[PDB]
Formats: C-alpha cells, structure tokens, sequence
C-alpha cells in the first residue's frame, strides 16, 4: 500500500541508494527510475476483490431503488385485486354456481391448449363417461334431488 | 521512455480513475508542465503534448454502467407504474364483468336448482373428448 | 466490512419490500374479511387456465392420473 | 442485520396478516404460475397430475372449491 | 442526453475550439462537422427501452379497451 500510493518516495530514494552504491564503481546514474511492478496472482486478485466488493456495496443503493419502484407496483397490483374481491365476492354470497360454470369452461379451454401441446397427458377413462354402470352413473343427477 | 514513464506514472498515482476522468483539466496541465521541466533538462522542446486516449479497467466499466442504469431504470420503471395503473384498471373491468356474470348466475340458480351445470357437464364431457380425439400423445387409463 | 454495509442496504430493500407486500396484504384482508374469497377461486381456475398453457410446449413434463 | 430486517418485516405483515390470509393464497397462486413460467424452459424431468388440468369433470372433487364459498 | 439534444451546441463549441487550436499551425479550418456518433450497445439498449416503457404505456392503454369489450362479452 504505501510503496504504490507512496511510489514516487520510494522511487527518488531508490534513485539516491543506487547513484551512491554506484559511484564508487566509477558509474554515473543518468537516471533511476521504476518501469514495471507486479504481484502473485493472489494479491492482485485480493485487491480486485475488494474493489468488487466497493462496487456491489454501491449497487445496493439501485437494489433499494429498484425495491422502492417494485413496492409501487405491487401496492397498485394489489389495490387492483381487492376492489375486485369486494365487487365479486358479493356475487358469489348468494350462490356459487358462476365458479362451477367458469370451471366448466376453464376445463375446455384447457382441453384446447393441451390438444395441441407436447406433453405426455395420461388423463383417465372416467372423462369418457362411457362406464354406464359403475353406480357413479346417477351421482350427479342424484345430487340434483 | 523513462521520463515519459515517470511522469504518467507519478501524475496518475495522485488520483484515481473518477478523479482522473472528473477533471482533465488538472491531468492534462499536470502531464504537460512536468514533461515540459523533464524535458527542458534534457533540452527537447514540446511543440504539444496532448493525453488523448483514456481506457479503464473492466471493474470501473462496470461500475459506470451500474451507475447509468440506476438512472434510466429510474425513468422505465416511472413509465412501468403507469403500465401497472393500466393493467389495475383493465383488470377491475375485467373484474367487473365476471361479478355482473356472476351476479346474474347467481340470481338465476339460487331460485331454479342448478341442472345447468350437470347439462354443461356432459355437453362439456363430449367436446373435450372431441378436442383430444386427435393427440395421438393422450391416454386414457381406466379409472383407478 | 464492506459486505456489512452491502447487506445493510439489503435490510432496507428488504424492509421496503416487506412494507409493499404488507400493504398488499392489508387491502387484500380489508376486502375479502367483508366479501369473502371467490376471488380465490377465480384466480385458481385463470392460474390453472395458464399454467396448462405454459407448460404445453415443453416436452419433458407428463401428467399422470390422480392417484 | 438481516435479522433486524426479518423481524422488522414480520412485524408489519403479521398486523396485515392478522384479520384475513387471502393473500397468502393469491400469492401462492402467483407464484404456481412464476413456477410454471420457469419449469415451462427448465432441464428436469416433471411429473405432473393430470388433476392440474381440472378436466375430469364428473369427480366427485369438481365442485368441492365451490362448496367451500358457501 | 445533452450532448444529443444539444448536438448544435457541441459541435460549434468544438469548431471554435478547432479553429483556435489549428489557428497556430497556419491552418485555416474552413468547417468542422460531427460526421458521425455511436454509444456502447448498453446505453443504446436502455434507450431502446426507454421506447419499449414508452409503448408498453400505450400497449395498456389499448387493453384496457380490449378489456371493456370482452366485459361486454362476459355480461
């Protein structure tokens, strides 16, 4: 830390260690001076790390904007689908018979869809209602009585 | 190339890559007047020197583009909302239908039983068997 | 420490996000405590609607028989 | 920290929470279909109930979601 | 967003900016034109959704309607 933050000092006292070391060898220094530093892959990798993580503490601050927008949404989402539970659950106060009607239809939709899909559908034989003694014949008519 | 090193190196190290691109001004009188003193020893004039050529690393690239989605993620989601206010007025239309339709059922069947939805039933039994008739990746195991 | 002042962050953006569905919550209660909940089984015939939909692409999912 | 967060955020949902849970049920029924959304691309293997297609009309369990909104 | 928006401003500050700066080399810098300027794709694509918000604002306010009439169809 304090030889690349402080890379000049060391670099001029280099500089003043090397022209008096050499001196006495009848060699005159021009000029001293650093080209190259480098570390193990660790320390460079440390210090990526905490310049990683600087950045991911400052992406928190949108995180939290984000959230607050998300927030938003999800309030007016839900403000939406409570008034239509009070507008449709008084329908249904009296008798629910819509909810079997729109299943009824929910299942030939999905009849639709499924037709033409590409799934393995294994339905069950009883959707034929071709067993017309199985005694679960009349339960629907029963139950109309 | 030494002195060309030695002076980026030591007017780089003074700041950082946000302080480097905030102010040019101060690196480029910086680089300028040291290279000039540098040189003047050396007796080599500087007819113009001129920094032109600025590339960050990958982390401060990323850094910046965080940054500038923060604020256009601002201005999308501000339009996002309005999409959102829409989408809850379409949806209390649409909900309101259903509870007119609803309403209306109810009222029908509270009073007349409900053999309605047995007919439904079976009309609904025969044209899903129709619908299926033809996947030949449907299969009809028997019941239990 | 930086990672403490990251999940800081998080605290709030989860404290926000936990006051957005609270909200939610409260005006779902308020409404279906009074009307009651044919919503629910609205919603569970559409969801069941697109599900079967969504899922009626992908070639590695089967639907077995109940039981 | 995170803890302070949870608690913070329970504190307020539970209050919601206390009269009514419909929207524990309409985020499940949001979240079956985030789910479907991801499996719908996913790499597994499912096996589904042909239950979920609500196509077996005359089971004795078609009209059970009504009979619970009397 | 200024600097496009304010394209014209730009462009004849950096043709005084040339001038002065060629004056010197007995460079007469007869016009100075911005031929051309291109971004990063991410701030391209943010823009392009930018527009995206835009019509998905407009896309809602068409299904909104869309939604009145299958209301008629339900009822």
């Amino acid at each position: 830390s304090q030889l690349i933050t402080q890379r000049a000092q060391v670099s001029l006292l280099i500089r003043r260690e090397l022209t008096e070391r050499a001196k006495d060898f009848s060699l005159i220094l021009d000029d001293v001076a650093i080209t190259e530093l480098s570390f193990s892959r660790e320390y460079t990798a440390a210090v990526e790390a905490k310049q990683v993580a600087q950045q991911e503490a400052q992406r928190a601050q949108f995180l939290v904007e984000k959230a607050k927008q998300e927030q938003r949404q999800k309030i007016v989402q839900a403000e939406g689908e409570a008034e239509a539970a009070k507008m449709l659950g008084e329908a249904l106060s009296k008798n629910p018979g819509y909810i079997k009607l729109r299943k009824i239809r929910a299942a030939q939709n999905i009849s639709k869809t499924i037709a033409t899909s590409q799934n393995r559908i294994y339905l069950t034989a009883d959707n034929l209602v071709l067993n017309l003694q199985d005694e679960s014949f009349t339960r629907g008519s029963d139950s109309l009585i | 190339p030494s002195i060309t090193t030695e002076i980026l190196k030591s007017v780089v190290a003074r700041f950082d890559a946000g302080e480097l691109i905030t102010q040019r001004e101060l690196v480029s009188r910086q680089v300028s007047d040291d290279l000039t003193e540098r040189a003047a020893t050396f007796g080599l004039i500087l007819d113009d020197v001129s920094l032109t050529h600025l590339t960050f690393g990958k982390e401060f690239t990323e850094a910046v583009e965080a940054k500038q989605v923060a604020q256009q993620e601002a201005e999308r989601a501000r339009f996002v909302v309005e999409k959102a206010e829409q989408q809850k007025k379409a949806a209390i239309i649409s909900a309101e239908g259903d509870s007119k339709a609803a309403e209306l059922i109810a009222n029908s069947l509270a009073t007349a039983g409900d053999g309605l939805i047995e007919l439904r039933k079976l009309e609904a039994a025969e044209d899903i068997a129709y619908q299926l008739s033809r996947s030949r990746n449907i299969t009809y195991l028997p019941a239990g």
